[PDB]
């Protein structure tokens, strides 16, 4: 088989721990999933690839940690709460820095515009216009709406990432 | 020089007509994400959650100030209809016959955030009544010579506490641990704002001078402003930055961010700001709330990475 490194960043409460739980087998799944403390490292298999997955916390307090994995990471999944119109900019800043860093290589970035089910959700075109993804011109990137709770879209997404990771 | 802030979201058309003492954020409901509470001049009590308005409520009178002890508590006349997530809970009234000038909070013992809380009130009679951690009753009635224009609390109710009081006469008075000082500082004009900083108190007089005062009476620094003072507020970043700043907004439209003697950020709202709040609102900790004379609400946020050094 072949193993590759995927880092999962995103503001607090965007549903990173939920989105990775839908990549885990239905029996190995946790019922009620908890606010990630520090960080958590699962392994998930999808095709020829075996993902080394890094789930960070998003609360300000721990963001100082994302920088720790930027060197080894082969791909970044960036998760965004679609109901939090407020902290959209704060997401942008954190994302800008992450790209800006000297250790984060020009790897593929899959952006989940999660929580599409919420009524007030922000639509995949407004979200990427806030985050300014149109500017990102050096790496492969794609935004995908989703529902972490259900796994909806999560397939559509990881499938994409796995493609350019092969 | 430049502005340090991130521009969160902007609502040009909120209904809000209020000044600083009638604005507040707290965790009334408890779902982590904090709410903005405003006692409008509509005699309406608007509530904002995140990027949107959530509720409106009716206010019996036009309000004087609102605080929180998770229990909101508007003041008006001689009554204080302290609501509580979110329906009436008392109608505590002042024993002698009094009108309320000002109101603020005090830490009960922990002197730390999100702890037990004791409500405090100034009275036009000339008293400052500190009350119970259930708002139950007057805990220390201190009668003081002048009409209180505004007040600031630094400390803890159990450990130790110093309260600074700007009177309408243009004098600054002190009370340490329930005990009143006979130290009286004479101001240059009648006071416009009062901020608890790091190791001193900040007065803004009408002649566009901010002044820093230590409980002793030493004058640390003086800020000399190009226009007129409309707003002042304690901006308190905790963490590896740990600065306890001062934002001051002026009618020329700028909002300045002094870190002690030094200017750190200036931006300009299209209409003059009348209200300033810095704190956790939404899920982000360092957020600036402004209510302008055009009745618009502006939310700005302080990057993790910004140095105020
Ligand atoms: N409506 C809705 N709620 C979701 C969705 N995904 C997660 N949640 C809820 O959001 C809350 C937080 O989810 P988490 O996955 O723990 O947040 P996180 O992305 O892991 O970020 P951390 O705070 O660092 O743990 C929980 O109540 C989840 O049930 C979603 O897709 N839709
Ligand atoms: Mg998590």
């Amino acid at each position: 088989s072949k193993k590759v490194n995927v880092l999962v960043v995103g503001l607090d409460n965007s549903g990173k721990t939920t989105i990775i739980e839908r990549l885990k087998p239905r029996p190995r799944q946790a019922a009620e999933v908890a606010p990630t403390v520090g960080f958590t490292v699962d392994e998930v298999e999808k095709g020829p690839l075996t993902f080394t997955v890094f789930d960070m916390s998003g609360a300000g307090r721990y963001r100082t940690l994302w920088e720790q994995y930027y060197r080894e990471a082969d791909a970044v999944v960036f998760v965004v709460d679609s109901a939090d119109k407020l902290r959209m900019v704060v997401a942008r800043d954190e994302m800008e820095h992450m790209l800006k860093h000297s250790n984060m290589r020009k790897v593929p970035i899959l952006y989940f515009a999660n929580k599409k089910d919420i009524p007030v959700a922000m639509p995949p075109v407004e979200i990427a216009q806030a985050l300014g993804l149109d500017d990102i011109k050096d790496r492969p990137w794609q935004i995908v709406p989703s529902n972490g709770l259900t796994g909806e879209g999560v397939d559509k997404g990881i499938d994409w990432l796995a493609e350019r990771l092969s | 020089v430049r502005s340090v802030w991130l521009d969160a979201f902007n609502d040009p058309v909120a209904g809000i007509s209020a000044y600083t003492p009638c604005v507040h954020t707290c965790n009334l409901f408890g779902d982590g994400e904090n709410r903005l509470v405003i006692a409008d001049e509509d005699r309406k009590l608007k509530i904002w959650k995140g990027t949107q308005k959530a509720s409106e409520h009716p206010l019996l009178d036009t309000p004087v100030a609102i605080c929180s002890y998770p229990a909101l508590a508007v003041a008006a006349g001689s009554h204080i209809y302290i609501y509580r997530n979110l329906r009436p809970y008392y109608k505590f009234v002042l024993p002698p016959e009094t009108v309320i000038t000002c109101m603020d909070v005090v830490k009960q013992a922990i002197d730390e955030p999100d702890a037990v809380s004791c409500l405090v009130v100034g009275t036009e009679s000339g008293r400052i009544l500190i009350l119970n951690p259930a708002g139950t009753a007057i805990v220390k009635n201190i009668w003081v010579g002048i009409t209180p224009a505004m007040i600031a609390v630094q400390g803890e109710l159990d450990v130790g506490y110093r309260i600074t009081v700007a009177g309408r006469d243009g004098k600054l008075y002190h009370i340490r641990n329930g005990e009143l000082s006979q130290t009286i500082i004479q101001l240059e004009a009648q006071p416009v704002g009062l901020v608890r900083l790091a190791k001193h108190v900040a007065v803004g007089c009408m002649n566009d001078v901010v002044h820093a005062y230590t409980p002793t009476g030493h004058k640390s620094w003086s800020l000399y402003l190009p226009c007129h003072i409309l707003a002042m507020q304690r901006m308190e970043v905790t963490g590896q930055r740990n600065t306890k700043a001062l934002i001051v907004a002026l009618s020329n439209g700028e909002v300045r961010v002094y870190n002690e003697k030094l200017l750190v950020s200036v931006h300009v709202s299209p209409n003059p700001v009348t209200a300033l709040w810095f704190g956790r609102y939404g899920r982000e900790d360092n957020t600036l709330l402004a209510i302008t004379k055009s009745g618009a609400l502006d939310i700005k946020m302080l990057p993790r990475t910004a140095n105020l050094e």
